[PDB]
């Protein structure tokens, strides 16, 4: 089963459900939006357009009960938020943790997982 | 339903310590974000100290790095600003307030804010000494002379006189202590008919006067 | 420092403008503060209207520079206004406060000897009041015995007026009652663009 997005920052996201546990090991929403509000800064800072999107593709993946797996989005998009987020997060240097490191997530059309793209 | 309150404000020497209180209610102190927006007065806002939630990403202005720290203890729901070795550039009123994350990214919630006086100058009341009237319209007030800190609040007859009234904003003179004027004009016909007392308030030293102003 | 003023007439057009540089985020909000409160948000994400805050207001973002423009100023709006940065600055800019343009009033001119309250202290203050006045730019000079003072004295405007949008000043001078029992006339002179030439209220010690 899935459960409405409850995360203040997911809202308006593209899509209306999500299931837990997701892609960081919270096992709730309120626990996922606590360690989500640590990238708040980068979302406010807009060094990537799409990295709110990214991010909630992680830590509130889409839920539809048919496909049976949380669904992130795509590699083509995690490395364009790394690459153009990367230099205000050098001058604060703390770096994109490995939970977020970008090949992980599957191709856009890769053999064994699926992806999502922007609205 | 958001509120905050400025406590801790009030009057301190060069180099002392103040820590200011910001009570939060209506929202969780804890995993939220808190600034604290200072104005001297008669000039503009400075941003000086924030949380962004979590006990790390405590960041602070040139201005007061090194001087000024943040804490919090969400039993009581308080936000506090310890300020150490204070100058006398310090001198503001001291904001604190929330900062809605997505999607404002904004502080939306002010407190009303407190007066914060770094000075060498010491808790001194006023004297309040009479403007005597002598355009068809007479003038008359009161002068407040001498005291610290500001505030003093003056009303007319006891609030009952507000029309034409004018409360100067005080003036801080090369002693260190400050001076207001209020004024006000009556038809010049009620002078030896109608009674006009201003009505002094220097909350920090205890004074009250009322003084009567007559030709 | 201290905020720029800007003189306006009710629906007039104006547009602020916050400098920056291109290196800070769009998360630019505007505040509006009149005296003696607290800042109120009108624009958050330099573009959006914060709830209950009128059409007129509007924000915008043309690269390094933050614009709020108010395309019909009204009477609630003469303030002053700032914006701030977003992370990881959260500076706020030079505000700028919009007074309201009016008609040239020249000022009523009163003078205040001494109380004999406060000579039997040791001083002496005289006072000039200058009442309903525009525009704010008056020039309140002291003269004891027909000589120019500086330094003994000083001066205090209020806002402007609500209703009439005038300004009020008062002008303190204080001297040892010593010194005020040497000489014989004080008067404050006040040059004004309202008036045709130079007031000069005036009183004798005795």
């Amino acid at each position: 089963k899935c459960q409405p997005i409850e995360i203040p920052m997911c809202k308006d996201i593209g899509y209306q459900m999500t299931r837990m546990p997701n892609l960081m090991g919270h096992e709730n929403q309120r626990e996922a939006a606590i360690q989500l509000h640590e990238f708040a800064p980068l979302v406010e800072y807009g060094c990537h357009g799409h990295l709110r999107f990214f991010l909630c593709s992680l830590y509130a993946p889409m839920c539809t009960e048919q496909v049976s797996t949380p669904i992130p989005a795509c590699r083509v998009m995690c490395e364009q938020a790394r690459l153009k987020c990367s230099p205000i997060m050098e001058q604060f240097n703390f770096k994109w943790p490995d939970s977020l490191d970008c090949r992980k997530l599957p191709n856009k059309n890769d053999p064994n997982y699926l992806c999502m793209e922007a609205p | 339903e958001v509120q905050l309150v400025e406590s801790g404000g009030g009057l301190v020497q060069p180099g002392g310590s103040l820590r200011l209180s910001c009570a939060a209610s209506g929202f969780p102190i804890r995993g939220s974000s808190i600034h604290w927006v200072r104005q001297a007065p008669g000039k503009g806002l400075e941003w000086v100290a924030a949380t962004y939630g979590w006990p790390g990403s405590i960041t602070y202005a040139d201005s007061v790095k090194g001087r000024f720290t943040i804490s919090a203890d969400t039993s009581k729901n308080t936000a506090y600003l310890q300020m150490n070795s204070l100058r006398a550039e310090d001198t503001a009123v001291y904001y604190c307030a929330r900062r809605h994350t997505y999607p404002l990214w904004a502080l939306d919630y002010w407190g009303q804010g407190t007066l914060v006086t770094v000075s060498s100058a010491s808790t001194k009341g006023p004297s309040v000494f009479p403007l005597a009237p002598s355009g068809g319209t007479a003038a008359l007030g009161c002068l407040v002379k001498d005291y610290f800190p500001e505030p003093v609040t003056v009303s007319w007859n006891s609030g009952a006189l507000t029309s034409g009234v004018h409360t100067f904003p005080a003036v801080l003179q090369s002693s260190g202590l400050y001076s207001l004027s209020s004024v006000v004009t009556v038809p010049s016909s009620s002078l030896g008919t109608q009674t006009y007392i201003c009505n002094v308030n220097h909350k920090p030293s205890n004074t009250k006067v009322d003084k009567k102003v007559e030709p | 420092q201290s905020p720029s003023s800007l003189s306006a007439s009710v629906g007039d057009r104006v547009t602020i403008t916050c400098r920056a540089s291109q290196s800070v985020s769009s998360a630019v909000a505007w505040y509006q503060q009149k005296p003696g409160k607290a800042p109120k948000l009108l624009i958050y994400s330099a573009s959006s209207l914060y709830s209950g805050v009128p059409s007129r207001f509007s924000g915008s973002r043309s690269g390094t520079d933050f614009t709020l423009t108010i395309s019909s100023l009204q009477p609630e709006d003469f303030a002053t206004y700032y914006c701030q940065q977003g992370w990881p600055f959260f500076t706020f800019g030079q505000g700028t406060k919009v007074e309201i343009k009016r008609t040239v009033a020249a000022p009523s001119v009163f003078i205040f000897p001494p109380s004999d309250s406060q000579l039997k202290s040791g001083t002496a203050s005289v006072v000039c009041l200058l009442n309903n006045f525009y525009p704010r730019e008056a020039k309140v000079q002291w003269k004891v015995d027909n000589a120019l003072q500086s330094g003994n004295s000083q001066e205090s405007v209020t806002e402007q007026d609500s209703k009439d949008s005038t300004y009020s000043l008062s002008s303190t001078l204080t001297l040892s009652k010593a010194d005020y029992e040497k000489h014989k006339v004080y008067a404050c002179e006040v040059t004004h663009q309202g008036l045709s030439s130079p007031v000069t209220k005036s009183f004798n010690r005795g």
